[PDB]
């Protein structure tokens, strides 16, 4: 048993037609203190998976290191490694899936919320979270801490069921994730201006954004608001 | 001197096939499967007219419906015998049911090659098992010390094996009742036996679905030591 | 790997002989002679520093050496099993007994401990004995001067006076027409270089000899001062000087 | 402090008809007031014409589900491909259950198939392993609102004869599998209207000599 | 000679009589044969019984619903191998939800038989196996020896008089391999393949034992009557 | 591997000897010999010393006879540094008893323990026996005065007097001749080291190469008192009864 | 719960209530708090029915491992001790458990009481749960050991139904058994919502109660 | 650990270590076990090469297990010590574990069994002994009479003798010994058993042990004067 000490807020993602897209901020704060402005919490798995983690950054670490060592340990004795005996998704996931619900039950947790997401051989979208208790769970759109509560109502506008993704495309998709980002720094109290957002597409590929901004963002009117309710100057 | 595991140039475990050699210095054993049931029976070989015959227990219940005869170093079986009844009901325990006559084999079996430098050397014992279950009927096993076991129609252990499998041969067919088989085993019994056959010196059995696994009573069996004289007097 | 030697290496022969026993007193023979002698206020410890080569600096090189401050002890036979032997009697004085009494212990108990370790070589699994033979000269409060002897068994002996190795049975004899009871420390001292030039062929002075002796307190050695019941160490190992001074009066 | 246990909602039934068995679940899961997903299937068909269910805390009931998939497919290994009867499964999963008795799955978990008869079967699981079969019975969160319901309709409790006035009980007629569907739907349409982690959608398994079937219907999603 | 006693000793022109040892109980047992196509795999093999009360011992073992294999030599060493890879097989699917390849199974059973042939008190595996499969690259056929070499080959057999089918499968290479999309058809080159190796004896309803994996069908294996229209 | 090297100590003989036993019996038939007496009025233990030296310091030396409480000691015959070792864990056995009773233990259960541990070795472990065979003279209140003797075997048996070590044949056809029932301690004294006199491959017997002790209830009313005899005193007994 | 038993001139009854709940909330009408151990053993439930269910069941097996050894049927006496021995294994680690262990032997027939402390106490009648002090009165007033079969499994029937309506945790269902030296005899499972009216008007007894 | 397997098959099918402890057997003192109707008596041989030896304290032949078993032996005596503390360890084991002291049957089934684990354990030799068992069941008034051996083999006797020269003094029981008419009363049954001995012992006189046990718990060790009158009684109806 532990708490968590530096930490990283939401993590959010949807299914759209072609593939899945998955974003993250760049912050590690510190309780209450923004300490770290450069922190990539959205951590690629080969050209097919990218793993989106929230929580404990130290713990992050560790399972950004076990998933480069799968990498290496997959490519031995496999001549098929950039080819049919290529990490996929849904590998990636269950191995992280019986690691978490393994620390749980030793009441030694990963203190993490992590949600992977990719694209499988055969084309199909792949997005599964998981969490410190080893719980998991699918759905069109996944998100973690604050972005569940604020970023799903709004994603879930866009596909409310799994209906919705072959009518959703990569500009729509891409559109509402960037939006959602903005709401979570308008109102998560630990985000951070600055983002990363990937895309895999099983047209196109893996595409990772780095170094995204939240713009277009609405203070004017602050400017009209005085007191707390009697005051008029 | 040289490894409890090892092979021969042939390709064979020395051990094993020495443990086989005191198996054929045992006292015989012969098992006949029916349709009807399966009949175990054993020479008893007592050392001594003052050793209690009653005492010899060379055929054993491992369940209701499984039964087991043996052959050679006699108390080898033992933990052999604990290790097949735990098996069987543990099993019910773990799934409300009977276990089949095979997979306990197969457990009993598994014990076998164990062994090396687990205990320090195999079995010097050959076992029998006969019972029955609803999958496949009425089953007689040879469980040997290599760890093979062959499933048998008909099948002799001990000194007397090779002359009364030769018998077994000629004799078993699909069709033979329970009765029959009890005679038989006598029969070939007696044949193989140093002393004179009686309900003293040897022992019957049989596993049926109804009554399950039963050792035949004294009274009983010379009976049919009684029947199978008047039989072979008839012609 | 692990050791798979659980199994004695020493055993009873037909003859009732224990080999390995009787051909680690044989390296102990071959070994180069030490002796030890009682007095009446002392005990001395002596033998040959036998240097393998010219170059190599044999001061560096300890047959004598301190067990406790009131313990020494010397062998004869294989060296490199006497400096484990005195690493681990070092040791056990301290943990089987300076630890629980908070004094150091008796020779006797000492040698005991010392003993015991080797009786365990002739009797554990994948072992040798220890081709050794040691003498511990020591003094205790209660028991006064001792002088043991330590054989590859186990098996330990006190002494008035003796010897162990090349030459100790014409050493033994030597000694016994010379010990008394009624001998001061310098005498013995006089008798052990005697005894000793015996059996040395080559050069003999204070260089190719080491001398030690168990006698009285040197409070010079103890490095601090205040505490009137701490006396300092009654072992004390002879300079250079200090032996070649005595073989003017030899 | 680490809780190393979790509460994902959802609510199970099973029923036992003459020669059938249904296994229905909603297929909402969620944590305190927040959906997870509307749709994160709950019954699983296990092999050997066996479904299963493991309500309660989901990363529990996924190990359990895991494991007894598992046990049948060492049971075939080990006993010459012979089918698992649902009894037989029960039991096994009373020792799966009660291998971590000082540290729980902590799932309601229930089973539904055919006896070697035939005829359908339910059994019923606490957390620790007891067991026992039954005709009908409801698990999780609305649990308490469905099986006074299944009382009153399935065993036709408190339910007499007409003119007798209590004298004479209404005779138990044996239900098909169109009614005892109905019966099922409007337990969940009932759960869904007065407790919130009910909804979204609800997936039946049924279960018959024929095999295992499954149907699915829309449950409000509020 | 002098160096057989154990497996930890090697002979003076560098050979483990142990090991070869262990290869000659795959020698004297019965014959099974190997072979695939690119849609299918398929083993065949001769059972043998101890006499004619007894039953025909068993040879073919199925690991997962994607592999298995056959046996000749120890039984109960086969048992002890084969219950490995089903451990392996189902380690993979349980924690990485992937089924496991047949080539990096054969490397599992390569280190595993290694570890028996280089330490004291041990003795090497005295069985051999073939191994067939179907995963993500296809059909697969595998040979175990003991030694620890395992080897991938298009067709092959073990145990007793088979250099028989082996030469078989070298000539009718090119046409076997070529069977795609016909099941029934590659179980005959294999049941004509283990027919070379036949003496004396030949192919009865409950001595024939055949086994197939591939593309649309689940590790499935044939005894009594079902191989009888093979025969 | 290691089995080449491996002497197999406890195996059978095909006659159903135990070889390691029988060639630890045929070390101790060189050891000097032991002797022990048990009267109706205390027990006395005789040992000889192997082969002297004048130099030897005999006062503090100890190789025969040793006391493992108030109440029992033990006379040796062979490896004494093996002896050592079952010495000390029968001492430690001893306070065991005491501590748990709050009772002196009884000799026999002392001396069952003791030859126990040496059947163990004989039985299991792959290690060589010890060497020693044991002459437990002791007194407890349930028996009294008893006489005990156990060997590498780990077989014990109680005596009314016996001898171990070398010339054993010889020593115990002397005793056997002069003991009688009825002897007193004093009496019992005489015929030991007359035996000795007798036995020993020496020239003569001498005070220098003996040790001794007694068990007597020759203490002050109701209580035990064990002796181990100083070189003066083993000197004073020899011309007591006679034999320098 | 409510469970009881009783020792007399012809074997042992054993009677038990059916209902569980969690909390308030009634979780079975109709549970079996009898373990059918073997044909001639029988054994009550009380507190966790999990560890009640796996111990007892788990005491199947050694008692037929031990016939298998023996080639003799158990006592009633080493029966309940090698249940009080697994009990003292995972002594303070939670378990509970409290179960009369009802049988015929070769002294008779036997009754023993064991709970999850280890304790074992011999006994010609007992009862266990949260009804049983409802139980005992009736038990105490009408128990006789020259009891006729028919007398005593109304006795324990009509002790049980006491407990069913005055406890709030007790009822459902009354289980009846009868255990004779050929081994035990189910007398079968009993509402008692349609016991309570039926005993109210042949006996008289609950005027209170208006039916 | 010590795991050097010492007990192992030979080319003959035979493991030389356990017949080997066969022969120690043959080499202890003579043991001799006759039931009579309502009564058990064990008798043993005593070698006479062994004078001065306090027969006080000396350790029994005869031991008991329990207060109802005895258990009496041939062959290494060290080895016979550690059969018979497992066995009075397992007889108080079993009164605390089932609360009914054990049969005369299971004791000898415990300790045959650790006789066997010793023959195929690692690192381990087979016991050199041979036991007779004998005793009454609780609440039991048939004779029980039991044979163990180094193999691990077990078996019920009317009679039996087993150590050295047993081979003469089984062929007197198994002319001398009816079963149909077994010795009625104890006095028979002693007579019997020291006649027995006296076909191997050489001297009457403090070379026989004699221990009757009777039903409940009645185990009692004959004196020498006792054994005396029924060796002076045999020779005297001999002198004709
Ligand atoms: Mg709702």
């Amino acid at each position: 048993t532990q708490q968590p000490i530096v930490t990283g807020t939401s993590v959010i993602s949807m299914k759209y037609d072609n593939g899945v897209i998955i974003a993250a901020d760049n912050l590690g704060s510190y309780g209450s203190l923004l300490r770290f402005n450069g922190v990539e919490r959205l951590i690629p798995v080969g050209d097919n998976t990218v793993v989106g983690i929230s929580g404990d950054i130290s713990d992050m670490q560790h399972i950004e290191r076990l998933l480069k060592d799968l990498v290496t340990e997959n490519a031995y004795d496999n001549p098929l490694a950039d080819a049919e005996e290529a990490l996929e998704p849904s590998y990636i996931f269950e191995y992280l899936a019986t690691v978490m619900y393994q620390r749980r039950s030793k009441m030694n947790p990963l203190w993490n919320a992590i949600i992977v997401a990719g694209v499988q051989s055969n084309g199909d979208q792949f997005l599964r979270y998981v969490n410190l208790l080893g719980v998991t769970y699918s759905s069109p759109t996944l998100a973690t801490g604050f972005g569940a509560h604020m970023a799903n109502p709004l994603l879930r506008k866009v596909v409310d069921r799994e209906s919705d993704i072959p009518k959703t495309t990569v500009q729509v998709a891409e559109e509402a994730i960037v939006n959602a980002m903005r709401v979570l720094y308008y109102r998560d109290a630990r985000s951070s201006r600055n983002f990363s957002l990937a895309i895999i597409d099983k047209n196109t590929g893996l595409t990772f954004k780095k170094n995204l901004q939240v713009e277009n963002m609405k203070w004017d009117f602050a400017k009209d608001i005085k007191g707390y309710g009697t005051q008029k100057i | 001197d040289r490894g409890v595991s090892t092979f021969s140039p042939e390709g064979r475990l020395f051990q094993v096939e020495y443990s086989l050699e005191a198996i054929k210095l045992g006292s015989t054993a012969i098992g006949i499967a029916t349709k009807e049931g399966v009949v175990l029976g054993v020479e008893k070989r007592a050392t001594s007219p003052l050793l209690e015959s009653d005492s010899i227990e060379k055929i054993v219940e491992i369940d209701r419906h499984i039964g087991c005869a043996m052959s050679g170093l006699t108390a080898d079986a033992r933990s052999m015998i604990e290790h097949a009844r735990t098996a069987a009901v543990t099993h019910n325990l773990y799934y409300d049911e009977d276990i089949n006559v095979e997979s306990l084999t197969q457990s009993v079996c598994d014990l076998a090659l164990r062994f090396g430098e687990l205990m320090s050397r195999p079995f010097g014992v050959a076992l029998l098992i006969a019972g029955h279950d609803a999958d496949d009927g009425y089953q007689l096993f040879h469980a040997e010390p290599s760890g093979t076991f062959y499933r048998y129609n008909a099948k002799a252990i001990g000194s007397g094996s090779e002359g009364a499998q030769a018998e077994l041969l000629n004799e078993w067919h699909s069709s033979l009742t329970l009765k029959e088989a009890e005679l038989l085993v006598l029969k070939i019994l007696k044949q193989v036996m140093e002393e004179k056959l009686d309900e003293n010196n040897a022992q019957l059995s049989c596993i049926t679905k109804q009554d399950g696994f039963k050792i035949y009573d004294n009274e009983k069996t010379a009976e049919l030591i009684k029947e199978l004289k008047e039989k072979e007097a008839a012609e | 790997m692990t050791d798979r030697y659980s199994f004695s290496l020493t055993t009873f022969s037909p003859s009732g002989k224990l080999g390995q026993i009787d051909y680690a007193l044989t390296a102990v023979k071959q070994g180069v002679t030490s002796l030890g002698i009682k007095a009446t206020n002392g005990v001395v410890i002596a033998t040959e520093k036998k240097s393998s080569s010219p170059l190599a600096m044999s001061e560096t090189l300890s047959k004598v050496s301190l067990l406790t401050p009131d313990i020494g002890a010397v062998y004869s036979g294989m060296g490199p099993d006497y400096r484990v032997l005195v690493d681990k009697s070092r040791k056990v004085a301290h943990t089987s007994y300076k630890r629980i009494y908070g004094e150091y212990p008796p020779t006797k108990l000492l040698v005991s401990e010392v003993a015991k370790i080797m009786q365990e070589a002739t009797q554990s699994g994948g072992v040798r004995p220890f081709g050794v033979s040691l003498l511990i000269a020591g003094h205790d409060e209660f028991n006064g001067f001792s002088l043991y002897q330590v054989d590859p068994s186990g098996s330990y002996f006190p002494w008035k006076a003796t010897a162990i190795g090349k030459g100790s049975v014409a050493a033994k004899t030597f000694l016994e027409k010379r010990w008394n009871d009624e001998l001061e420390l310098e005498d013995a001292i006089h008798i052990a270089l005697l005894t000793l030039k015996e059996s040395v062929e080559g050069e003999f002075n204070g260089d190719t000899i080491e001398l030690a002796i168990i006698g009285d307190e040197n409070p010079d050695l103890l490095g601090y001062t205040g505490i009137p019941t701490d006396k300092g160490p009654r072992f004390r190992k002879l300079t250079s000087q200090e032996i070649n001074d005595r073989l003017e009066a030899l | 402090q680490f809780n190393p246990y979790g509460d994902n909602g959802g609510t199970i039934l099973g029923i036992a008809g003459e020669d059938f068995a249904v296994l229905a679940g909603d297929t909402r899961n969620i944590t305190d007031y927040s959906i997870n997903s509307r749709y994160e299937p709950k019954v699983f068909d296990c092999g050997d014409n066996i479904v299963m269910s493991a309500n309660g805390f989901a990363a529990d009931g996924d190990a359990l589900v895991k494991r007894f998939k598992n046990s049948v497919k060492w049971y075939h290994f080990d006993h010459n491909d012979k089918k698992l009867s649902i009894n037989s499964a029960a039991r096994n999963i009373q020792h799966l259950l009660y291998s971590r008795r000082f540290f729980p799955y902590y799932v309601y978990n229930i089973i539904a198939g055919l006896d070697e008869d035939g005829k359908g079967a339910v059994y019923s699981f606490d957390p620790v392993g007891s067991y026992q079969r039954e005709q009908c019975r409801a698990g999780g969160a609305a649990a308490s609102l469905i099986m006074p319901f299944l009382d009153n309709q399935v065993n036709f409790k408190n339910q007499y004869e007409p003119g007798t006035n209590g004298k004479v009980k209404k005779p138990l007629k044996y239900l098909s599998v169109e009614e005892v569907i109905k019966l099922v739907r409007d337990s969940f349409t009932s759960a869904t209207e007065r407790h919130i982690q009910v909804g979204d959608g609800l997936e039946i398994l049924i279960v018959t000599k024929d095999g295992v079937r499954k149907e699915f219907y829309e449950l409000k999603r509020d | 000679n002098n160096y057989d006693g154990d497996t930890v000793t090697f002979s003076p022109t560098g050979r483990l009589f142990q090991v070869e040892y262990a290869l000659e109980a795959i020698k004297q047992g019965s014959v099974t044969v190997g072979l695939r196509s690119n849609t299918h795999a398929v083993l065949v093999a001769l059972k043998r019984n101890a006499d004619e009360l007894s039953s025909y011992q068993k040879k073919i073992i199925k690991c997962d619903e994607h592999m298995g294999l056959s046996l000749a030599g120890l039984a109960p060493d086969a048992r002890v191998l084969s219950n490995y890879l089903r451990q392996q097989c189902n380690y993979s699917s349980l924690v990485f939800n992937r089924k496991l390849a047949v080539e990096r199974a054969g490397h599992l059973l390569c280190d595993k038989a290694q570890k028996n042939t280089q330490s004291y008190g041990g003795r090497p595996y005295g069985v051999g196996l073939l191994i067939i499969g179907y995963d993500k690259s296809g059909a697969h056929l595998l040979e175990f020896q003991p030694s620890g070499n395992v080897t991938e080959l298009y067709g092959t057999a073990i145990g007793a008089r088979s250099q028989g089918a082996k030469t078989y499968l070298e000539r009718t290479l090119d046409t076997f391999i070529k069977i795609d999309g016909n099941p029934d058809e590659l179980i005959k080159a294999g049941v004509e393949a283990i027919s070379q190796s036949l003496r004396d004896e030949s192919l009865t309803v409950d001595n024939l034992s055949i086994a197939i994996v591939g593309k649309d069908t689940p590790f499935t294996i044939y005894d009594g009557e079902a191989v009888a229209k093979y025969i | 591997g290691s089995r080449r090297y491996d002497s197999r100590t406890t195996i059978f003989s095909p006659e159903g000897r135990l070889y390691q036993v029988e060639y630890a019996l045929e070390s101790i038939s060189h050891a000097g010999t032991a002797i022990g007496i048990m009267a109706s009025d205390g027990i006395v233990l005789a040992a000889e010393r192997k082969v002297t030296s004048t130099l030897l310091e005999q006062d503090t030396s100890t190789e025969k006879l040793y006391k493992l409480n108030d109440k029992i000691a033990v006379a040796v015959a062979g490896l004494t540094a093996d002896a050592e070792i079952l010495i000390n864990t029968a001492r430690i056995h001893a306070q065991n008893y005491l501590k748990t009773y709050n009772e002196d233990i009884p000799v026999e259960i002392l001396v069952r323990r003791l030859s126990d541990i040496k059947q163990g070795y004989t039985q299991h472990g792959g290690l060589r026996p010890f060497g020693v065979s044991f002459i437990y003279a002791g007194y407890d209140d349930r028996y009294g005065y008893q006489l005990y003797t156990s060997n590498p075997s780990g077989n014990y048996t109680g005596w009314k007097a016996i001898s171990v070590g070398a010339n054993t044949s010889a020593a115990q056809t002397l005793l056997q001749m002069d003991y009688k029932d009825d002897m007193k301690v004093d009496d019992a004294i005489e015929l030991a080291l007359k035996t000795l006199s007798k036995t020993t491959d020496s020239s003569a017997l001498t005070y220098d190469r003996l040790e001794f002790a007694t068990i007597r209830k020759g203490a002050n009313d109701g209580e035990v008192y064990q002796k181990i005899f100083k070189p003066q005193e083993i000197k004073d007994i020899l011309v007591k009864t006679g034999i320098t | 719960t409510t469970t009881l038993a009783f020792k007399f001139q012809h074997g042992v009854i054993a009677a038990v209530d059916s209902r569980a709940s969690a909390g308030s909330y009634i979780s079975a009408l109709r549970m079996n708090k009898v373990i059918e151990i073997n044909p001639y053993l029988l054994g009550t439930m009380s507190g966790c029915a999990a560890d009640c269910q796996y111990w007892e069941r788990l005491l199947a097996k050694e008692c037929r491992l031990y016939y298998l050894r023996n080639g003799e049927r158990i006592s009633v006496s080493a029966a309940s001790k090698l249940l009080s021995n697994m009990m003292c294994q995972y002594r303070g680690m939670g378990l509970s458990m409290g179960s009369m262990i009802c049988g015929w032997d070769k002294k008779g027939p036997g009754l023993y009481y064991v709970d999850e402390h280890g304790t074992r106490l011999s006994g010609n009648m007992f009862s266990t749960g949260s009804g049983n002090t409802y139980a005992y009165g009736v038990l105490d007033s009408n128990y006789k050991w020259d009891l006729s079969v028919e007398d005593a499994l109304y006795l324990g029937k009509r002790s049980i139904l006491a407990a069913a309506h005055r406890d709030a945790y007790s009822g459902g269902s009354v289980n009846l058994y009868h255990v004779t030296e050929d081994g035990w005899i189910y007398h079968g499972n009993h509402d008692v919502g349609e016991l309570f009216w039926k005993v109210k008007e042949e006996e008289g007894s609950f005027n209170n109660v208006i039916g | 650990g010590y795991d050097r397997a010492l007990s192992i098959f030979s080319p003959d099918g035979h493991i030389f270590q356990v017949e080997y402890a066969l022969e120690a057997v043959k080499r202890g003192t003579c043991a001799v076990g006759v039931k009579g109707k309502n009564c058990v008596v064990l008798g043993c041989e005593r070698r006479s090469t062994l004078k001065l030896q306090d027969t006080r304290i000396t350790p029994s032949k005869v031991s008991k297990i329990d207060s109802h078993v005895v258990l009496s032996f041939s062959g290494l005596n060290a080895d016979s010590r550690i059969l018979i503390e497992k066995a009075r360890v397992e007889a108080q084991s079993h009164r605390l574990t089932l609360e009914d002291p054990v049969t005369v049957e299971y004791l000898t089934r415990y300790v045959a069994g650790v006789q066997q684990r010793y023959t195929q354990s690692g690192g381990v030799r087979p016991f050199g002994v041979s036991t007779l068992i004998a005793g009454f069941d609780p609440r039991d008034d048939e004779p029980k009479l039991y044979q163990t051996e180094p193999s691990g083999i077990y078996s019920s006797w009317s009679a039996q003798t087993i150590g050295r020269n047993s081979k003469t003094v089984r062929e007197f029981l198994e002319k001398n010994y009816d079963r149909k008419e077994p010795p009625a009363t104890v006095e028979e049954c002693v007579k019997l058993t020291v006649r027995s001995l006296l076909e191997v012992v050489q001297t009457g006189a403090k070379n026989i042990e004699i221990t009757v046990v009777k039903p409940d718990s009645d185990i009692v060790a004959l004196s020498s004067e006792e054994i005396n009158q029924y060796v002076t009684q045999i020779e005297q109806e001999k002198q004709e």
